[PDB]
């Protein structure tokens, strides 16, 4: 648990993720505040989104809890920021670093998945009307995710 | 016609037939000691038909050793008159009663006969006529250390449900015309060859689901085939199997046929050839008491063992027993031959009684035949144990003497043991003490700790508590019940009204821990389990974990220095469905239930503290404004509920509960299909509502239908208790209100300055003043499962049924909504008795102070197939630090208040590791990646100072020590794990 947390951290601070950069909350080691930038080839293009992590008791025999704090319009994220993603669900294996979920969910902002949506609407958007959703996407991603 | 209201957790275990069948038999019961009356008290509380008691022999003291409905005031009275009056009070619809004499045609009138503390020749004459007229004979006895169970059910017995467990159901992907039935992805049936299944909701082959069973060929571990399915289709889509089970007959043998050739069940595997043993040495006992006007020999003799032994021989010559006789043991069951425990007692009769509940209801499987049990190994070996010593003294733990002697007797008087929590198992362990006189001399202390009330549902499995005593606190009602059990225990026992946790530090602090004997767990979380054992490892003091399920049991047991501790060992988490799936894509009545159990919390729960929220805090609105992630929701929710929406009648929640219904169950589904068409592709061309979606339909509302109008009901209920206004439930009112309803026009929207802040100061300047309402408050609603006109469970089985209509998923009744929302447990009270008794087993052992691995048993138990099993304590892992042997987890290094610098220091010197992370519990005070400008001002403070300033959180007065989670490494850069630290402050 600590310990895990500790190597966690120890490894991100030696290698910066340039992309990326997390850190506890103050000096709670069960909260972190986690900074993730917009893929260049992507409608949130120039964006900064801020994620609350919250650690399970059990980790890493347990998923974290990782929710949106941006604002952000994707069809896997709701208003609530929750995402839907197989690494915090089922696919977590006390192996993966918390790096390794932030570029998963880099990834998932790259290129969404309406098959399987959470948000109806966006993903309806986003099959039949693709420029309109990447220009409510641009428009989105420069209301809130600058300043 | 069963009582749901008390028999909740006993009807998840047996069920609804089992209980109607079981209310319709009579049980006799022949012996009233302590295994007696411990059986015909979880009888009693089963809820057969009666019970029927017959011993007239007079009590005498040792008597009390295991029969806690007897008192010395009772001396020379027979125990049947003196029992039957305190049993009749344990269940109102359970009648209790007395037979003077038992002649052999009597015993037609009865299902069940137990049979205890009756000699072989009896007990033969009893069962040459229970046995050709077909009912159920079941003999048990307990002699010291040792015990025996023989049941006999007739040669004919019908057994419904061999294993206890539900039929496997699962969802299937698709059949072929070939009767290959397949799973859903990465999904196991689970079947065996042999079984038979059934079908239902299976598209294109309608003519399988008439339910009739199949074979079943198991082709794999996710497919199986089923025979030749030709003439009733050629591809069946989706659909239900269910696994069908067929009932078993069993033919047992009677005694008399059985001595001869018995039939044994083992509860132990490490030790297979002493039941021959026990078979010879309990026949032996019956002969010798039969040749001694049915006196038993006299504890630690050595003739009254010779004697036996000779008694022993003459019984394996006349057998013809071809088994080399173990003198040894045979003498130890000669020596022990007059004890009477109350944990053999307590273990003994919840199986037997398990016993007669299967008898009755034809359920789960009966042992076939001989059950022989014996815990020797509990038999202390660091005080002096003779004939001197083990003599009786006229008291009433003469049973407990004659086993242990009068120095293990001063050893268990003087504990000062720990209980939290006081369920069922806390009831059956506080009994367990009081008879065993746990605590009852000068230094001798008992605590119980527990914060909840008594209800209904608690009665069935709690035998300290009554009627009477629903809605008072639990250890209180244990403790007096205890103390009259007991009356030395008065004033040698503290109840608490605390929930043991962080919080709870300030009673249950270092002087409080320091005094402890042992801790046993009562508990039912996972989580306080968690922290207890914490508190033990730190203090080092000796734990028993017990937990139930339904008819599964384990126990486990903690020793100091010795073996891993509680935490060291996990648990499957609970699963928890993906926000998705409930949201919008359901397929199971989980979702649904969890769906509905959503609603209902955001309907009737969350609007309502917003609301009261608003007119407490006199700056809610802004806090609001940039705290909430949907202002607007609390806005829109503060509005309806204040001004827009406001019931002034129950007409009102009656309109109100039909624009619910619309807007939950016909216009979200009407935007959904909108958003994905019925006939929509993925990107791939496969189609979307395949497979794990399923696509839903809107429902218009009839108000003729049951549903509907349940769901009008409840929700109308719900909203008027939110506002205070009377409910109704004629349905006259709700037809005519009903009637003159038109529905607003509603179709699918595609969607396509500071107008949006204008739109929120319109909502806010349309509020009402805080001030204008003072003193208004709306009443939040509360879960609570067991009540049952609260209409929570009505509101969450209407609307888990309806949203199951809208994705064409099987309802489920109120029973199976009670029992998925709530997370109700199931629980037995044998369950309970059996835990008891080996917990108190061990419990021996733990203040014998036995050192050896290999004296500690870990138990676990299963009793729908009648299994015991019994292995050693896991050894604490150890490690090297430093070149020296270090306990992973009983060991710590104490250190004084120093500054960090010196702590540094010191680990650098003495350990020579070089420190590269503190934290204390959750906070980081140091780590070897930190700025040097911080390090430097926080280097030179006192380890209480920079905890205080870091955590921003004065130190409490009682506190006495820091625990401290160091990660160091070695000089060549190699982590090495090390022990905590205990500052002492
Ligand atoms: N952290 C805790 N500290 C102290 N007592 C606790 C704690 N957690 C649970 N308990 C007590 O443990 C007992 C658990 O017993 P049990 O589960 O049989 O009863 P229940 O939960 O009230 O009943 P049911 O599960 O049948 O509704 C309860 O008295 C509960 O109050
Ligand atoms: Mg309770
Ligand atoms: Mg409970």
């Amino acid at each position: 648990a600590l310990k895990r947390i500790n190597r966690e951290l120890a490894d991100l601070g030696k290698d910066p993720p340039s992309s990326s950069s997390a850190g506890p909350v103050g000096d709670d080691l069960f909260h972190w505040q986690a900074t993730i930038m917009g893929p260049a080839d992507s409608p949130y293009a120039g964006g900064v989104f801020f994620l609350s992590i919250h650690f399970p008791t059990d980790y890493p025999f347990k998923p974290p809890k990782v929710n949106f704090t941006t604002r952000i319009y994707h069809p896997n994220i709701n208003s609530n920021g929750s995402i839907c993603l197989d690494i915090l669900r089922d696919q977590w294996s006390p192996a993966l670093t918390i790096s390794k979920v932030l570029l998963s969910i880099s990834s998932l902002l790259t290129d969404p998945n309406p098959d399987d949506p959470l948000v109806p609407e966006i993903a309806h958007v986003y099959k039949t009307d693709r420029s309109r959703y990447e220009l409510s996407a641009r428009e989105w991603t420069r209301k809130y995710a600058i300043g | 016609t069963i009582d749901e209201g008390l028999y909740s957790r006993q009807l998840y275990v047996l069920g609804h037939e089992a209980m109607k069948q079981m209310s319709q038999s009579n049980v006799l019961i022949i012996g009233c000691k302590g295994l007696g009356v411990e059986i015909a008290k979880n009888v009693c509380l089963a809820g057969v038909k009666s019970v029927t008691l017959y011993d007239p022999q007079p009590t005498r003291i040792e008597d009390l050793s295991s029969q806690y409905f007897l008192t010395e005031d009772d001396i020379g009275v027979p125990r049947a008159k003196v029992t039957v009056s305190k049993l009749a009070e344990l269940n109102q619809y359970v009648p209790v009663s007395v037979v003077d004499e038992l002649s052999t045609e009597y015993l037609k009138n009865f299902k069940c006969v137990v049979v205890t503390e009756t000699s072989l020749t009896k007990q033969l004459e009893i069962n040459d006529f229970t046995h050709k007229n077909h009912i159920a004979y079941i003999a048990a006895d307990s002699r010291g250390l040792f015990g025996s169970i023989f049941c006999d059910f007739g040669e004919n017995f019908i057994c419904t449900d061999t294993d206890g467990n539900e039929p496997l159901t699962g969802m299937i992907a698709s059949i072929t015309d070939d009767g290959v039935v397949t799973m859903l992805e990465e999904t196991r049936h689970g079947l065996e060859n042999g079984d038979f299944v059934k079908f239902t909701e299976v598209k294109g082959m309608p003519g399988l689901n008439d339910g009739t069973p199949r074979k079943v060929e198991v082709k794999g571990p996710y497919t199986f085939s089923i025979g030749s399915v030709k003439d009733l289709g050629s591809a069946g889509y989706n659909g239900v199997f269910t696994q069908v089970k067929v009932p078993t007959k069993i033919s047992f043998k009677s005694l008399r046929e059985s001595l001869k050739d018995p039939e044994y069940v083992y509860p132990d595997f490490g030790k297979m050839m002493r039941p021959p043993q026990y078979h010879i040495a309990f026949q032996a006992l019956s002969a010798f008491a039969d040749a001694h006007e049915g006196s038993l020999p006299r504890p630690r003799n050595d003739i009254d063992a010779a004697e036996f032994f000779e008694f022993c021989k003459k019984i394996a010559s006349t057998l013809q027993f071809d088994v080399e006789l173990d003198e040894k043991l045979i003498k130890e069951i000669s020596y022990q031959a007059r004890g009477d425990l109350v944990a053999m007692s307590a273990f003994l009769g919840g199986a037997v009684a398990q016993e007669v509940l299967k008898a009755t209801t034809s359920k789960f499987y009966p042992l076939k035949q001989y059950f022989y049990f014996d815990s020797l190994e509990s038999l202390p070996s660091s005080v002096t144990i003779s004939e001197e010593t083990c003599k009786p003294r006229g008291c009433r733990y003469d049973g407990q003497i004659a086993v242990f002697g009068s120095e293990f007797q001063e050893k268990i008087a003087s504990l000062s043991t720990f209980l939290v929590g006081a369920g069922a198992i806390g009831c059956e362990m506080l009994k367990n003490w009081a008879m065993m006189g746990v605590a009852t001399g000068e230094s001798g202390h008992i605590s119980v700790t527990d914060m909840d009330s008594i209800e209904k549902s608690n009665l069935n499995r709690q035998f300290l508590f009554r009627p009477r005593d629903v809605g008072k606190l639990k250890s209180e009602c244990a403790s007096t019940a205890v103390s009259i059990m007991n009356p030395s225990l008065t004033g040698k026992i503290t109840s608490y009204q605390e929930r043991v946790g962080p919080e709870s530090e300030g009673i249950f602090g270092d002087e409080f821990f320091e005094k402890l004997s042992l801790v046993t767990n009562a508990l039912d979380n996972v989580e306080a389990r968690m922290y207890v054992d914490r508190r033990c490892v730190f203090f080092e003091k000796p734990l028993l974990e017990s937990g139930t399920l339904g008819t599964k049991g384990n126990t486990q047991v903690v020793v100091p220095h010795l073996t891993e501790s509680y935490g060291s060992s996990q648990d499957p988490p609970e699963k928890s469905f993906p926000i998705c799936t409930l949201k919008n894509f359901p397929n199971r009545i989980e979702h649904t239930i969890a769906w509905a159990r959503d609603l209902f919390e955001g309907l009737f729960k969350q609007p309502i503290d917003n609301v009261n929220m608003y007119l407490s805090s006199p700056n809610f609105l802004e806090t609001s404004l940039k705290t909430s992630s949907n202002p607007r929701e609390v806005l829109e929710n503060i509005r309806d509920y204040l001004v827009t929406e406001k019931p002034l009648s129950f007409e009102e929640c009656i309109m109100w509960a039909r624009l619910q219904f619309d807007k939950f169950f016909n216009n979200n589904i009407q935007q959904l299909l909108f958003n994905f068409p019925k006939d929509s592709v993925t990107s791939t061309g496969q189609p979307f509502w395949s497979g794990p979606k399923r696509a839903p339909t809107p429902l218009s509302f009839d108000i003729h239908n049951r549903e509907h109008f349940d769901f009008i009901v409840a929700a109308a209920s719900l909203y008027a208790f939110n506002y205070g206004l009377k409910s109704e439930t004629d349905p006259a009112i709700y037809e005519r209100v009903l009637a003159g309803y038109n529905p607003p026009p509603f179709a699918p929207k595609s969607g396509i300055a500071n107008k949006d802040k204008q739109e929120l100061k319109s909502i806010a300047d349309s509020l009402p003043p805080p001030s204008s309402l003072v003193g208004f408050r709306l009443t939040p609603a509360e879960f609570e499962k067991d009540d049952d006109s609260n209409h929570h469970i009505d509101f969450i089985t209407a609307a888990s049924n309806l949203r199951a209509m809208n994705y064409d998923i099987t309802p489920a009744d109120r029973f199976k909504t009670k029992f998925v929302a709530g997370k109700i447990v199931p629980a037995m009270c044998t369950s309970t008795a059996v835990v008891s008794g080996l917990v108190c087993l061990e419990l021996v052992k733990l203040v014998d102070g036995k050192k050896k691995i290999e004296e500690y048993k870990n138990g676990f138990f299963n009793l729908a197939i009648g299994l015991f099993t019994f292995s050693d304590p896991i050894a604490s892992p150890k490690m090297k630090v430093n070149g020296k042997e270090i306990d992973k987890i009983w060991d710590r290094y104490n250190l004084p208040d120093c500054t960090l610098q010196e702590l540094i220091d010191y680990f650098q010197k003495e350990e020579g590791l070089e420190v590269t992370m503190l934290s204390s519990g959750v906070s980081l005070l140091y780590a070897n990646f930190q700025p040097p400008k911080k390090l430097a001002e926080r280097l030179p403070l006192k380890i209480s100072e920079l905890v205080e300033q870091i955590t921003k959180k004065k130190l409490e007065p009682f506190r006495k020590h820091l625990v401290l989670e160091i990660c160091c490494d070695d000089a060549n850069g190699e982590d090495v794990e090390v022990p905590f630290i205990c500052i002492k402050l």
